[PDB]
């Protein structure tokens, strides 16, 4: 399982630019397809989905009409048409794939992102923004919403992601309930509706890093602030 | 007088109560037991409906005929007359793609497998409704009603010239629903019939061969139904345009039996086909 | 022979077991089912609100 | 000359050392629980797409996952709440007799007239359901096969044998030998330390998977045995047969406890199950009926009718929620 | 009503549902023809003419229809138990040699193949989970059935025979006593073709055999038979 | 292979210039002097647009052979397939309406008051197209651009099952297009001739006979040359359908020789219609 | 029927067949 993106660069505002990420090692027609942008000194944002096969085709209201996403099934890549680029699009676009059943794991692997440099609902809300921390400690990591997404099914649409410092972000924990696989136990979700926890117990020097809460219960996706820890 | 008036009414009644309770015991029988899971119980459903709702229109002819005066109004004028041709079409062309459907079941077997599927059945019945719609449309438009004699007359209206396209829609009944599919039915039906008796399982001992009897008999009990029902009334309707009759009582009474023996073929879809098919026969004895 | 033999050997190995009485194990059965009734879905029907199938 | 006939007298001892033990009847013990009463289970869902003969059901330990087997070469995971399909296992050999679902539900197997164990990995990271492990060796039909753990798996084949399979190694360990006839289905214990298998010779024999030898043996049916399920206690197991009679047997009793048959009814059992009490006793017939009937009491309690085509699996879950049952006529209902 | 991921799982369902009605399409234009008979008799033979531990699946496509032959022969297991499974076929391919009257059987009990091959084709043709079920069968070895009748009689075996010596007359015998062991005539034909070193031969025969077993589906499905 | 492709190529370009050049003529005849203010020139000026759209289609079909591929596209192929099978219809409906006006005018001359008026004319001319439309819009979607070994084949795409739609399409064609027309054409001319032998105008005098045979002379031409070009490619559509046949050299030519004889008749339609017309001769003798 | 007769050439007139 890999995914990289080509086509960055500069961009002169106005123009236009065509994306191509290739799939390798992994079933492409199988999982729905995420754009994650990336300001340079503010959090992620979602940019679009798409589905597999094509049947539906998701956007954020503040992308809607420029963007246009296409998928090929069988040379496995992931095309983003962009139209009529403005100054805030300076951005690194990321690729996910995620798979839809009972017990999967969406948003579990994550593109390297590439770099695109221009020049001239509910709302996540992080209460803090930087807590300094010593490794041994537990560490309390706290995310409020705007809705209450504990849904009629039993199921509360919220998920952890850890960015590490000049990596690829990778899933922690998926519908606060269920762990990633290939993450340690150190990691745990408590709370209710409107109130989230986050608890790392023994903390470890590879924890360190950007702490995102993201919404899953309708689009479009709207992410949290980000929530960094330092030694 | 009075005696040939109710002899006419007789005549309309015992049909379309025949034929009435015959079409929808077909579709009791389909829908709460069959359920429309075969390709060939879909032909026989649309046989059925298609066969109602022409006997429906046909105590709606009955008054017309026995009052002398049409007085339902102008929308349902509009819509019986409409239903009549359409149903008739409809009839005649599932009874073709059935025709259609045995032929290449018996003489193509392993085109039949494509061909005798649930969808395409679907698909190809659709088809024979849109068809018939391209005459059910304009009849709909044409269809008014006109004071004559200070009766009000329900018959279909022409633009000018009136000679010109009234016998034009009659040479198109007469072809595409007399010449056209007698040619359909005979050649698949008779070419069946050759290809039946190359099989070996069908010859052989005395009781293969009675059931190969049985089968070419109800073959040809088939073609001659539909045969003797609609042979008169499109011989009879070609004539009196082409020459003019005398009216008279004896004509009177052999009109309405010719409009009638129309009607029977759709009475007797339900007994030649749906009763004496095998698989219906046997939810009949079950139940 | 050494079929039958072999046959034989594993036969004495059933014969030779600690049977309990019929009437105490009967008496044990009858304890576990009373005991557990309540919990069970099948036997007595639960609110439709806690039942997972719903009508759609 | 001598040893064959020692064996006769061996079988009569063991016949009359059953009887002495023997003292009342279960009949006039469970006279006094009174009956249970007309039980009636409206269908709920109803899953679709298979277009073949389903032959084997399992239910996942989460209550809501259940995986099919079909002729189609398709294992299908169902979502039985939301009624979605959750995966579709195409198979290389269409002809598939069972089909096992893992506790942890990370694995499935399947087996059939290929002779052939396919294991199925469920959370691969590439995302589509690929084969792990084909178990071999087997000289008969794979008739039955459940998962003890993530890496054991026990299998029944028509060879008359039995084998402890290692799903890591990919060798079998422990074999089991000694059925006169074909054997048919297996069902584990909760405890999962022994299992019992019923085979075509009329018998059915406790197997303990450490020791590796028979525990127990018993014979109380007239000609064959098609199903065989536990008790939830682990010391009873009803076992299902041909000659239209279910039998109950007690592993400590080590005698036929009782007899579950009608006189209108002369078909075969196809499979038997228990709810999670254990009182009621859940049979498919080959009747395209499914009976209800109480163990204690020895009567019907309920009848389940709706398939168009033999019954051929039924299952109940863990918490005992749902009943799903599996016919031939490619419809999978849940009853509760 | 439904969340997010929820319609995502529905749609999910959905794409399987137009898989498993393509594949269930495709199953059904395909014929499958059930592989019966001895070990010795030839098996492994027509199966390379044709397309030239378990089942054996031959697929070979002639007239643009599709065959699937499923070989039962490598399991030793009672057969009454998996019978059941093949109710849905079209055909039974029942192939035996001409030339198993001479060799006895294998075990040391006296009896003759061919009395072994008339059980074997008895209970097949007897049985209830075939009743309408045609069986196509095949006689191998007639070469070396002409050599060995001219060297040994055909009454040695069974004094029931009296005709005199003749390839033509003693291979006819064989054939119409095989189809007296048909017990319900008028629903179940045997197709019997003598088996040859031409390998085109052999297929066609098949083709000309399935081709009446549709052509009896449809009618049954028509009615009109 | 080489002369082969060149007598195909020569074949296709002889017909194409000579309809095109025949067709325009006709319709600038029509416009710049008759100035359609009769019924039956209404009726000429159909024909003759008709076989001009459908000559139209001809040297798409000559770079087709050549090249082994269209390079046009997909727009222009839906297009370019759907005239062919469209303005055919169209073409053969207006010589069987005309042989209906041709016999209404004869046998019926109390009901050819009403019937032959330009009022009429233009309303009978305008239900063909819309008759014609019914097998012309269809092929515009069905017609796709399949890639054949390599080479875009321009052609027609039917829904599962392909032999039962592709063939009755055939069927169609063939009893709608050729055993219909005919029956029309030469029932309806046949009981005129018999007619036109019973007028007293015409027969007489020997003088009047020889105008009466030329009138007889030019009605059996007409039918003759309907069913001489018509006939060849009708039935060997039908020859190559039910029976396979190899692809021989000689069999390229007469397939394409077969479709050329298809348009000829509309090229030489406005050469017996329209250039024998006595009304469109007089008008040639007026202007010189 | 003589009108007839002129009308039956002046409509063969009218088609130019005459
Ligand atoms: C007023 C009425 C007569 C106008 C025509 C109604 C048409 C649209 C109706 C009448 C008969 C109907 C068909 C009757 C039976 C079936 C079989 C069913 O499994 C699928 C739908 C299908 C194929 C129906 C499609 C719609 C249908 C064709
Ligand atoms: C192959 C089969 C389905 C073709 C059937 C075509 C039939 C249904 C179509 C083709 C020509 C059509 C006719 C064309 C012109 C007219 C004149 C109009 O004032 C009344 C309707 C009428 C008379 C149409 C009735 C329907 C019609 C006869
Ligand atoms: C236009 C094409 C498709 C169909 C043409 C049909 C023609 C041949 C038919 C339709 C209308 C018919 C005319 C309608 C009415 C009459 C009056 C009758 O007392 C004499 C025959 C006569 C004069 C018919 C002659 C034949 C006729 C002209
Ligand atoms: C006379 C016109 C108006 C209508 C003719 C319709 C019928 C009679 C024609 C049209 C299509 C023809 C069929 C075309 C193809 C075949 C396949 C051939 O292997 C057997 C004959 C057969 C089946 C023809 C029989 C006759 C046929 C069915
Ligand atoms: C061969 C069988 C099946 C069908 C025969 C249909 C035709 C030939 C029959 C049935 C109805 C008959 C008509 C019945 C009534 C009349 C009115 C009478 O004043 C003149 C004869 C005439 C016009 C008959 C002519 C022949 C006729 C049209
Ligand atoms: C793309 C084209 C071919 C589609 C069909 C166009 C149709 C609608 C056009 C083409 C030929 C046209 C006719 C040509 C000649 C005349 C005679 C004139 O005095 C009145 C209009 C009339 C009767 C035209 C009516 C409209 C017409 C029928
Ligand atoms: C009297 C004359 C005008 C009648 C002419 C009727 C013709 C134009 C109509 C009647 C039946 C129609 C066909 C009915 C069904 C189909 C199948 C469709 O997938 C392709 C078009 C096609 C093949 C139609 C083409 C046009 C068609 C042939
Ligand atoms: C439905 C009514 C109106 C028209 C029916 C037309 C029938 C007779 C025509 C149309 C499609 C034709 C079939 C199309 C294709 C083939 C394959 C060819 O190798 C053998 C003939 C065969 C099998 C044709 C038989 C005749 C056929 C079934
Ligand atoms: C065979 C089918 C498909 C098409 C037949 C069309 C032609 C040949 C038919 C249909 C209408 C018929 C016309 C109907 C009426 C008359 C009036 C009569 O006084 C002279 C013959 C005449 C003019 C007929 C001649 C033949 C005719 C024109
Ligand atoms: C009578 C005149 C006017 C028209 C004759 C048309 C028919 C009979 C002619 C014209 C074209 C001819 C075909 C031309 C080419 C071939 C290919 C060859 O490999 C077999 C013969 C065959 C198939 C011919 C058969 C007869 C044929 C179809
Ligand atoms: C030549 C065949 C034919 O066209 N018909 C036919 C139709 C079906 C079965 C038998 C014959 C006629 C259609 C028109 N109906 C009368 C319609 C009507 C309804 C209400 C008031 C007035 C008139 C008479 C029969
Ligand atoms: C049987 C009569 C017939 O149907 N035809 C016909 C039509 C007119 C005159 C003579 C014969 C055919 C119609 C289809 N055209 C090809 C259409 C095309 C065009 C451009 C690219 C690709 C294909 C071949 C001739």
């Amino acid at each position: 399982v890999q995914l990289v993106e080509s086509g960055g660069g500069l961009v002169q505002p106005g123009g236009s630019r065509k994306l191509s990420c290739s799939a390798s090692g992994f079933a492409f027609s199988s999982f729905g397809m995420h754009w994650v942008r990336q300001a340079p000194e503010k959090g992620l944002e979602w940019v679009a989905y798409i589905s597999s096969g094509s049947g539906t085709i998701y956007y954020a209201d503040t992308v809607k009409g420029r963007f246009t996403i296409s998928r090929d099934d069988p040379k496995n890549t992931l095309f983003l048409q962009m139209t009529s680029l403005r100054s805030e699009d300076t951005a690194m676009y990321y690729c996910v794939r995620s798979i839809y059943y009972y017990g999967s794991s969406p948003f579990d692997f994550w593109g390297q992102g590439t770099t695109l440099t221009v020049s001239a609902d509910i709302v996540m809300t992080q209460a803090t923004s930087s807590v300094p921390v010593t490794p041994g400690e537990s560490v309390s990591i706290s995310c409020r919403s705007s809705k209450s997404l504990l849904h009629s099914n039993g199921n509360t649409y919220l998920y952890w992601f850890l960015q590490r410092p000049g990596q690829s972000p990778q899933l922690l924990i998926y519908r606060m309930s269920n762990l990633a696989s290939g993450v340690p136990d150190r990691f745990s979700g408590s709370g209710s509706g409107t109130a989230f926890t986050l608890t790392i117990s023994r903390l470890e020097a590879e924890d360190v890093g950007v702490y995102y809460c993201m919404q899953h219960l309708e689009y479009p996706l709207t992410f949290g602030a980000g929530t960094k820890l330092e030694l | 007088s009075m005696i040939t008036a109710i002899t006419i009414m007789a005549l309309y009644s015992i049909v379309c109560v025949v034929g009435l309770f015959g079409n929808f015991l077909v579709m009791y029988v389909i829908v709460r037991y069959t359920k429309m899971k075969t390709a060939t119980n879909i032909y026989i459903f649309n046989l059925a409906l298609a066969d109602a709702l022409a006997t429906s229109t046909l105590p709606f002819q009955s008054v017309n005929y026995l009052m002398g005066t049409w007085p339902f109004g102008t929308i349902l004028c509009k819509i019986v007359i409409s239903i009549d041709y359409y149903n008739m079409f409809t009839s005649i062309f599932t009874l073709c793609t059935m025709s259609v459907d045995r032929y290449i079941a018996v003489c193509h077997p392993v085109k039949a497998l494509d061909f005798r599927t649930p969808r395409n059945a679907k698909i190809i019945n659709v088809c024979n409704w849109i068809l018939s719609s391209a005459i059910g449309l304009p009849v709909m438009f044409m269809a008014t009603t006109k004071y004559r004699q200070g009766s009000i007359d329900c018959t279909l209206t022409f633009s000018h010239p009136t000679w010109y396209w009234e016998n034009l829609l009659k040479i198109c009944v007469f072809i595409f629903a007399f010449i056209m599919p007698v040619l359909i039915i005979t050649v698949c039906y008779g070419l069946m019939i050759l290809r039946l008796k190359s099989v070996r399982m069908l010859s052989g001992s005395k009781e293969k061969d009675r059931n190969l009897r049985r089968i070419t008999r109800m073959v040809l009990v088939v073609v001659a139904v539909f045969i003797v029902c609609w042979t008169p009334i499109h011989i009879y309707v070609i004539i009196k345009a082409l020459v003019t009759i005398p009216e008279t009582t004896f004509q009177t009474v052999s009109w309405h039996f010719c409009i009638a023996l129309g009607y029977t073929n759709s009475c007797l879809n339900p007994v030649l086909y749906a009763f004496l098919d095998e698989n219906f026969k046997r939810c009949f004895r079950e139940f | 022979i050494a079929q039958a033999r072999k046959l034989v050997e594993q036969l004495k190995m059933e014969a030779n077991i600690d049977r309990i009485k019929v009437s105490k194990a009967a008496a044990d059965l009858m304890a576990y089912c009373e005991a557990h009734a309540k919990e069970d879905p099948l036997l007595t029907p639960v609110p439709a609100s806690e039942n997972p199938f719903r009508e759609k | 000359d001598q040893l064959r006939q020692e064996a006769e007298q061996l079988k009569n001892q063991i016949r009359d050392a059953r009887k002495a033990c023997a003292d009342a009847t279960l009949s006039q013990i469970t006279n006094n629980i009174d009956p249970v009463g007309r039980i009636q289970m409206r269908t709920r869902r109803t899953l679709r797409g298979h277009l073949a003969k389903i032959y084997a059901m399992h239910w996942g330990t989460d209550s809501r996952l259940l995986v099919s087997a079909s002729q189609d070469g398709k294992l299908i995971i169902w979502d039985s709440y939301t009624t979605n399909k959750v995966h579709a296992i195409p198979l290389r050999s269409s002809w598939v007799m069972t089909c096992a679902y893992a506790p942890s539900g990370n694995y499935v197997a399947c087996g059939g007239l290929d002779n052939i164990c396919s294991i199925y990995n469920l959370k691969t990271r590439e995302g589509n359901v690929r084969v792990s492990r084909e178990l071999a060796g087997h000289t008969g039909y794979l008739s039955c096969c459940r998962f003890l753990d993530d890496n054991q798996i026990v299998t029944s084949s028509g060879d008359t044998t039995c084998a402890l399979w290692d799903i890591e190694t990919g060798q079998q360990t422990t074999t089991f030998t000694g059925h006169t006839g074909d054997v048919m289905s297996l069902s584990l214990a909760p405890d999962t330390r022994l299992f019992v298998s019923g085979a075509c010779d009329a018998s059915a024999k406790l197997w303990d998977v450490r020791e590796g030898m028979c525990r127990q043996t018993f014979t109380g049916h007239e000609s064959d045995i098609n199903a065989i399920c536990f008790f939830p206690n682990g010391n009873a197991f009803a076992t299902g047969s041909d000659d239209a009679t279910c039998r109950l047997f007690d592993l400590r009793a080590d005698q036929e406890l009782m007899t579950y048959s009608h006189d209108n009814i002369i078909c075969g059992i196809t499979s038997v199950s228990f709810s999670k009490s254990g009182r009621l006793l859940l049979a498919g017939y080959d009747d395209f009926n499914c009976n209800v009937w109480d163990a204690l009491k020895a009567d019907r309690a309920g009848v389940l009718a709706g398939h168009d085509n033999r019954v051929s699996c039924l299952g109940v879950t863990d918490d005992g929620m749902a009943v799903a049952t599996g016919s031939w006529d490619s419809f999978l209902k849940i009853w509760n | 009503t439904l969340s997010a991921e929820d319609k995502a799982a529905v749609e999910r369902s959905k794409m399987i549902d137009r898989n498993l009605r393509e594949d269930g399409e495709k199953a059904a234009r395909e014929v499958k023809l059930l592989l019966l008979g001895a070990g010795e008799s030839g098996k492994s033979t027509i199966v390379k003419q044709m397309k030239i531990t378990g089942i054996v699946e031959t697929h070979f496509t002639f007239k643009d229809l599709h065959f699937k032959m499923f070989d039962v022969g490598a399991q030793r297991s009672e057969r009454k138990k998996w019978i059941h499974c093949f109710e849905g076929v079209t055909a039974i391919i029942f192939c035996v040699a001409l030339s198993d009257y001479d060799l006895v059987l294998a075990e040391d009990e006296e009896m003759n193949r061919m009395h072994e091959s008339m059980k074997l084709f008895d209970s097949i043709c007897n049985n209830k989970w075939f009743t309408d079920t045609s069986i196509i069968l095949f006689l191998n070895k007639k070469d070396l059935f002409e050599e060995k009748i001219k060297k040994s009689p055909l009454t040695i075996c069974y004094p029931e025979y009296a005709g005199s010596n003749t390839y033509e007359e003693a291979a006819a015998y064989i054939q119409c006593q095989f189809e007296d062991l048909n017990k319900r005539k008028d629903t179940k034909e045997i197709y019997t073709h003598f088996t040859c070193s031409t390998d085109t031969k052999n297929v066609q025969f098949v083709f000309d055999a399935v081709t009446d077993v549709i052509i009896k589906n449809n009618l049954k499905d028509c009615g009109l038979f």
